RNA sequence: CGAGAAUAGAAACUCUUGAAGAAGUAAAUUAUCUACCCGUCUUGAAACACGGACCAAGGAGUCUAACAUGGAUGCGAAUGA
RNA sequence: AUAAACAUACUUUGAAUCGGCCAAGUCUGGUAAGCAGGACUGGCGAUGCGGGAUGAACCGAACGUCGAGAUAAAGUGCCAAA
RNA sequence: AAAAUGAAGACAUUUUAACGAGUAAGGAAACGAAAUGGCGUAAGGACAACAAAAGUAGUAAAGAUUUAAAGUAAUUUAGAU
C-alpha cells in the first residue's frame, strides 16, 4: 500500500487545457494509482485517457513515521442490499500503514472485498474524538494491561526443533 | 427417431481454411452486355486501327 | 588483405559514440527541462512512450479467430515470446483487443541492451541465427544504415526512421520462465493480475525472464 | 580409438497384452483398437516405438567391441575386409562347416582380421583333451 | 422459419424514411454517372419497377456500363467459400453517387498542387516543394510546458453516497 | 506448443531428371553445376525445365521454330522437348538445340542447310546462354483439357466423355 | 589513467579401482512411484452392452472386360498392326 | 499501421463424412429436466500430461528420446513434494 | 527448406535453421542430392572363391528348444543341445 499524488489535464473540446485534476490515490504501485485516478475522473468528467495528459504522478511519504496518530477513515461499500457510508478509526503511525488496516477489517467484519470500497478522504482526529469502544480504552495516557499467555519466543527458525525435551510452559510474560 | 434438422456451428471454421477466394482480375473486365452503340464505336475503330497497322506490315 | 577489419572496426567505434551521444544528450534536456518547470512553478508533462514490449503469457489452445490473428500479426506465436511493438492509435487498440493473451509495457535501455546481446537473432536466407557478429548484422541491414549491434540497439530503443525493416529482422525473442502474478495470470495486472498494460514494470518480469 | 556408444532404452518393446495371452507372441504391433489403452498413451502404459529412440548415427549397428559385422562364409570374403581389419570383423555363417572353419580362422589371423566365432563348432578338446 | 419470398422481411428495410414519402429528389435523375464511378445501391421502395435484390441493399459497387435509362454496377457477393462478381443494371432512382474515395480524392488535388510548383521552380531555379506527408496513425504526443499563471486546480476525490430517492 | 499457419511439407518442385534415363541424369547434373557456379538465369531455366515431366514438356514443331527465328537469323532456338516436323510448310536455315528431333524433322533441318545439336553440345558452346531464343510449346492444346470441369456449366462446359449411346 | 596500433609474455597434470571380474547388460526377488478387458457399433464402455475357456494349422479387396487421370517408356501427323 | 518467398495463385485425381455431444456474463417451447430446438465462439469426438480425491468436455497446457533449470493452474498440519 | 560438394566415400553426403499430438483417410514401384523409408513368406530369371574346379553342406543341411548381440520397430545374426 502506497499513496501517490497524480495530476492531469483535459485537452479536447468540452474541457478547457487550464483545468487540473489533483488526487492522492492509495494503490499498491503506481499502475494501479493511474487506473483509479483514470476512473474517478470518467466517472465524474467523462474524461478519457484517449483525450488527457497525465502530468505529475509522484509517491507521497510520511513526514514523521515515527508519531502515533487517530485517523478516521470516511469511505463507501457495496453490501448485498445498497451502497452505505461508513466512518472508521484507526491507529498508527502511517497514513498508508492504517489504510491497509481498514482494507483487513472491511474484509473479516464485512466480508467486503477490495473492489467494493472506495475512500472518500481520511483525516487525523484527538485522542477524544474516538468513538471505537475497543479503540477508546487505549487513548488514554494511563493505560496498561498485563499481557499474559504469552507462547514463549523462539529466537529465529534456527532453535524451532519438533520435539522438545522436558515440559512445555506458557510465561506470565 | 427424430433428429438434429440444422446447424451452422464449424462452418465459418470451414469456410477460412481455403479462404474466400477472390475473383480475378480478368472477372471485372468483361464487356458482355455492354451498350451496343459504345460497344459499336470500339469494334469501329479497332477495325480501323488493325487494318492500318496491318497494311504497313505488308508493305515491307 | 584484411586491413579493412581494422577500418570496419573504427567505424562501429566511432558509430558507438554517435549513438551514446544522441541518448545521453535527449535524456540531458528532459532533466534540464524539468528543473526549469520547478523553479519557475509551471508543470511539465513528460513525452508519451514511443516502445512497447510486449510478452505472450497464455498458451494456444482456446483462442478466438479474431485474438488469434492479431497474435500472428505481433509475431507473438508462442508462449514466452518478447517482441518489440511501435505505440501509436493503431497498435495500441490492436494490444487491448488480446490483452488476456498478452503482457506489455515500455522498456528500459538496459532492457533493451539485455535482450538483444543475450536472446537476440536476425532471419538470414530464412534462417533464425543469432547474432554473433557485427559482419552478420551489416550484412543484413546494410541498406538500412546499421552495421554493429549498438546501431541495431539505438535504432530500436528511439524508434528510429527504419525502425519497421529494423524490427521485422529480429525474430522473437524466446525468454524463459518467471512468476507471472501475485494472484494468477487470469485478471488484470491492476486487479494484481497478469496480463495487461504493466506500464514501466515490464521490467521487472522482463528481468526474471531473460 | 573407440567412442561411447549410447543407448536410449536397453529393454524389449513388448507386444501389447502379450503377457496375458500366450496366442499374442512378444513381436511388437502397433495397437489400432479404437479404445485401446497403450495407444492413447495413458499414464503407466505409454511406451511405444519412436524415431527418437534411435541411437547415434556415428556408432550405429556397431558391436560392443568396437568394430562392426561382416559374415564370411570362405577364405577369399576375409580378402575384402583386409583394408579394413580396424573397422570391421569376420562372423562365419552358421552353416560352415569345422574343417572349413579352422581355413577361415588360421587366414584371419594372417590378414589381422578380427574374427567374433573364434571359439565355434570346435571339436571335444574341453574333456580328456 | 422464414418463406423464401423475394422480398421477405423488407418491414423495416423498405419502409421509406420518416418523413420521407412521396416523390423523390430532382439531382437523382439528373445526375451524370460515368463508368468507372463508385456507387451505393439504395433500394427505393417507392419504385417497384425494376427494385434490386434486398441483398444488394446499402453494398458499393462500381459503374461499368452506362444504358439510356439504366446504370450498369458491378458488386462483390460472397458465396459459400468464394467470392463472385455481380453485374446488375440498376435505373438511377435505386443507387446513389458514392463518397468513399472523398478523402483519397483531395489527396490527389494537395500532391497535383504541389507537382505543378515543382515544374514552376525547377525551370526557374527556385527550390522545389516536397510532397505533403503520409498519413499516420495519432502519435505518441511529445513533451510541453504548461504555464502556471493561468492555471487553476481542482481538486478530485470519489463522491459520498447520496441516494436518489 | 507454436501456433502456425500450415506444418512444412514437402516442396512441390522437381530437382532431378525423372526417371532412370541415365543422359537425363547427366543433363541435370552438368546443368545443376552450371546454375550453382555461374549463377545465371539461363542455366537455371534449363535445369528447371529439364526436371518437367512428359506432359508438361510439349513438342515444338519446325512451323513454330520458323515463325519464332524469322527476324533472330543469326540466333540457336533452345527448346527442352521434342521437336517434330510440321510437313504442311517448309523449314528454313536456322540452328536449334533441344532434346530430341524426329527423324523427319532431323532431317528436314539438316537438308535446308541448319544444324541440329542436343543439349551438351550447347552448353559447350553457348553455356550462360549468349545466342540463344528460348521456345516451349503450348500447353492448352491437350485433349484431356476438354473434359476438364462441369459440361453442366452455364459459362464454360466441359467436353462430356462419351459412352453409352452419347447422343 | 589510458582505447587503436606497434614491440615482447607464458598450459601440459595427479590419485583410486578392475581376469581375486571394472563400466555396462540380462534374469529372479524385494522396496517407492505407477498400471481398469481386449476387439467393436456408439455423442459417450473398464462397463450391469455384445464375441472371447486354451493352443496349433487354414482364414477374407482377387481375376476378366470397358473408360478416365496420373507417374516412367517408344515413336510422332502419325501411332499400333 | 502490422504481418507475409517452404509467400501467393492454383490445376488434376480421389479417400473419409454429413447419428454428433458439451460449456456459456445467450435465446425460444416447457412447471422443470443430465428435456427439445437454435445465433457466435471454443472444445470432446480424434487427446494424452499437471490440478480439481475419482469425472469426454472444467482450469493450466497440447506430446520425437533425455539431462539440468526457472514456471502454469493450483497448493504448503499427516496421507503429500512444499 | 536453403546453401556447399558430388562418379561412388557412406551412414541415403556436409552445414545452418525451424519443426515432431492424433480417429476415419491419404502418402503403388523407380527417380544423386532421389515426388516417405523399410522387415518378412513362397516361387521364376540372373549374380555369389575371377589364375581352369568359383555360395554353404555327413569335419553335419533344413526344422525345433534356449543364450547372447545388432536394429526405434517390423526382424536379423551367432553360440549350445
Amino acid at each position: 500500500m502506497k499513496e501517490y499524488y497524480i495530476t492531469a489535464r483535459c485537452t479536447d473540446k468540452a474541457h478547457n487545457p487550464n483545468e487540473i485534476f489533483r488526487s492522492r490515490v492509495f494503490a499498491p504501485n503506481y499502475v494501479v494509482a493511474k487506473s483509479k485516478f483514470w476512473m474517478m475522473l470518467k466517472k465524474q468528467h467523462k474524461v478519457k485517457k484517449i483525450n488527457a495528459e497525465l502530468l505529475q504522478c509522484q509517491p507521497i511519504f510520511e513526514k514523521n513515521p515515527t508519531v502515533v496518530k487517530n485517523y478516521q477513515i470516511f469511505l463507501r461499500y457495496v453490501s448485498a442490499g445498497g451502497i452505505h457510508n461508513i466512518t472508521k478509526q484507526y491507529r498508527d503511525v502511517t497514513r498508508v500503514g492504517a489504510v491497509r488496516q481498514m482494507y483487513n477489517d472491511l474484509a473479516s467484519q464485512y466480508r467486503t472485498r477490495q473492489d467494493k470500497i472506495q475512500l472518500i478522504s481520511i483525516t487525523t482526529v484527538g485522542d477524544k474524538a474516538v468513538k471505537n469502544p475497543v479503540l477508546h480504552q487505549f487513548v488514554g495516557h494511563h493505560v496498561k494491561f498485563p499481557m499474559v499467555h504469552c507462547k514463549p519466543v523462539i529466537a529465529s527458525k534456527r532453535f524451532n526443533l519438533p520435539i522438545k525435551a522436558g515440559k512445555l510452559t506458557t510465561k506470565l510474560c | 427417431s427424430k433428429d438434429k434438422n440444422r446447424s451452422s456451428h464449424n462452418q465459418s471454421h470451414k469456410a477460412h481454411r481455403n479462404g474466400f477466394y477472390k475473383p480475378k482480375k480478368s472477372a471485372y473486365m468483361s464487356t458482355k452486355g455492354m451498350n451496343v452503340q459504345v460497344l459499336k464505336n470500339t469494334k469501329a475503330q479497332r477495325k480501323f486501327a488493325l487494318a492500318k497497322k496491318l497494311e504497313a506490315k505488308k508493305a515491307a | 588483405c584484411k586491413a579493412r577489419c581494422q577500418a570496419f572496426r573504427k567505424e562501429v567505434i566511432l558509430r558507438t559514440i554517435k549513438n551514446h551521444k544522441d541518448i545521453e544528450a535527449a535524456k540531458k534536456a528532459v532533466y534540464t527541462a524539468k528543473k526549469n518547470a520547478e523553479i519557475n512553478g509551471d508543470l511539465y508533462a513528460e513525452a508519451d512512450p514511443k516502445l512497447i514490449v510486449a510478452i505472450r503469457i497464455r498458451g494456444i489452445n482456446g483462442v478466438s479467430p479474431k485474438i488469434k490473428k492479431i497474435l500472428k500479426l505481433l509475431r507473438l506465436r508462442q508462449i514466452n515470446n518478447a517482441v518489440f511493438i511501435k505505440a501509436n492509435a493503431s497498435t495500441i487498440k490492436m494490444l487491448r483487443l488480446v490483452d488476456p493473451y498478452v503482457t506489455y509495457g515500455y522498456p528500459t535501455l538496459e532492457t533493451v541492451q539485455k535482450l538483444i546481446y543475450k536472446r537476440g537473432a536476425l532471419k538470414i536466407n530464412g534462417n533464425r541465427m543469432p547474432i554473433t557478429s557485427n559482419c552478420m548484422i551489416k550484412k543484413a541491414l546494410g541498406d538500412k544504415d546499421v552495421v554493429c549491434v549498438d546501431d541495431l540497439v539505438h535504432e530500436i530503443y528511439t524508434v528510429g526512421k527504419h525502425f519497421k525493416e529494423v524490427n521485422n529482422k529480429l525474430a522473437p525473442f524466446k525468454l524463459n520462465g518467471a512468476k507471472i502474478a501475485e494472484k494468477n495470470k487470469k485478471i488484470h495486472f491492476i486487479l494484481g493480475g497478469g496480463f495487461g498494460n504493466r506500464e514501466l514494470l515490464i521490467n521487472k518480469l522482463l528481468a526474471n525472464m531473460i | 580409438i573407440k567412442p561411447k556408444i549410447v543407448k536410449k532404452y536397453t529393454g524389449h518393446f513388448k507386444r501389447f497384452d502379450s503377457n496375458r495371452f500366450l496366442r499374442v507372441k512378444a513381436s511388437w504391433r502397433v495397437p489400432r483398437g479404437i479404445d485401446n489403452r497403450l495407444r492413447r498413451k495413458f499414464k503407466g502404459t505409454n511406451l511405444l516405438p519412436k524415431i527418437g529412440y534411435g541411437s547415434a548415427k556415428a556408432t550405429r549397428n556397431m558391436l560392443p567391441c568396437g568394430l562392426y559385422k561382416f559374415p564370411v562364409r570362405n577364405t577369399t570374403d576375409l580378402e575384402m575386409i583386409m583394408m579394413q581389419n580396424r573397422k570391421y570383423a569376420a562372423e562365419i555363417s552358421h552353416a560352415v562347416s569345422a574343417k572349413k572353419r579352422q581355413e577361415i580362422i588360421q587366414r584371419a589371423k594372417i590378414l589381422n582380421i578380427r574374427v567374433l566365432n573364434a571359439d565355434a563348432r570346435i571339436k571335444k578338446q574341453e574333456v580328456a583333451q | 422459419p422464414l418463406s423464401n419470398g423475394r422480398n421477405r422481411r423488407t418491414r423495416k428495410l423498405f419502409k421509406r424514411p420518416f418523413r420521407g414519402h412521396g416523390l423523390s429528389n430532382t439531382s437523382t435523375i439528373l445526375h451524370t454517372y460515368k463508368v468507372g464511378d463508385y456507387v451505393t445501391i439504395l433500394c427505393n421502395s417507392s419504385i417497384q419497377h425494376g427494385l434490386p435484390y434486398k441483398a444488394f441493399h446499402g453494398k458499393t459497387g462500381r459503374v461499368w456500363n452506362v444504358n439510356p435509362h439504366a446504370i450498369g454496377v458491378m458488386v462483390n457477393k460472397k458465396v459459400n467459400n468464394r467470392i463472385v462478381v455481380k453485374r446488375l443494371h440498376i435505373s438511377p432512382e435505386h443507387i446513389k453517387p458514392s463518397g468513399c474515395q472523398k478523402d483519397f480524392l483531395e489527396r490527389k488535388a494537395a500532391v497535383a498542387a504541389i507537382r505543378k510548383q515543382n515544374i514552376q521552380l525547377k525551370k526557374e531555379g527556385k527550390p522545389l516543394l516536397p510532397l505533403p506527408a503520409k498519413r499516420l496513425p495519432k502519435q505518441p504526443r511529445p513533451a510541453e510546458l504548461i504555464k502556471g499563471a493561468d492555471i487553476k486546480f481542482t481538486t478530485v476525490a470519489p463522491l459520498k453516497f447520496e441516494e436518489l430517492y | 506448443a507454436i501456433d502456425l499457419d500450415r506444418h512444412h511439407v514437402r516442396k512441390h518442385v522437381s530437382k532431378t531428371a525423372r526417371g532412370n534415363n541415365a543422359y537425363m541424369k547427366l543433363l541435370v547434373r552438368l546443368y545443376g553445376f552450371l546454375a550453382r557456379r555461374t549463377q545465371s538465369k539461363f542455366a537455371k531455366t534449363i535445369l528447371h525445365r529439364l526436371c518437367l515431366s512428359r506432359v508438361n514438356r510439349p513438342i515444338v514443331s519446325t512451323s513454330k521454330l520458323a515463325c519464332l527465328m524469322k527476324k533472330h537469323p543469326e540466333e540457336t532456338a533452345v527448346c527442352v522437348n521434342t521437336v517434330t516436323y510440321d510437313s504442311r510448310y517448309p523449314v528454313p536455315k536456322m540452328n536449334v538445340c533441344a532434346l530430341k528431333f524426329t527423324k523427319t524433322a532431323e532431317a528436314a533441318i539438316t537438308k535446308a542447310g541448319g544444324k541440329c545439336l542436343r543439349f551438351d553440345e550447347l552448353a559447350l558452346k553457348a553455356p550462360t546462354g549468349r545466342k540463344t531464343v528460348l521456345i516451349r510449346g503450348k500447353r492448352n492444346v491437350r485433349e484431356a483439357l476438354k473434359h476438364f470441369g462441369k459440361v453442366c456449366a452455364k459459362k464454360n462446359p466441359a467436353k462430356q466423355y462419351k459412352g453409352k449411346q452419347t447422343k
